């Protein structure tokens, strides 16, 4: 009689767990900044060594 | 700045300096004529 959600997104590891039950009001997510998109046309993609890979 | 989520502020200024010592009748010697003078501290 409780809501069941099968986790279809590929995150689940069946070798670690089968099921999790919880009081979901005791789990909290803080949204500091909502999903933000910026578009750019100047500048560089660069390596960790500081080499340019796309200008 | 793009790939490391950052901005930068640049400040720029362009300037020239002149101290003008014309020829004077009293001291025509360029090496010792000057339009300024200084008091320095005592000793070394």
């Amino acid at each position: 009689g409780f809501p069941l959600n099968e986790v279809t997104s590929g995150v689940w590891d069946a070798d670690e767990a089968i099921l999790l039950g919880a009081d979901w009001s005791k789990v909290v997510i803080g949204i500091r900044q909502d999903i933000t998109f910026d578009l750019f046309s100047e500048g560089v993609i660069s390596d960790s060594d500081g080499k340019v890979v796309l200008n | 700045l793009m790939q490391q989520d950052s901005k930068a502020l640049r400040v720029v200024f362009r300037v020239g300096f002149q101290v003008a010592n014309p020829m004077t009748r009293l001291n025509p010697n360029e090496a010792t004529r000057y339009p300024a003078g200084v008091i320095i501290p005592a000793g070394g």
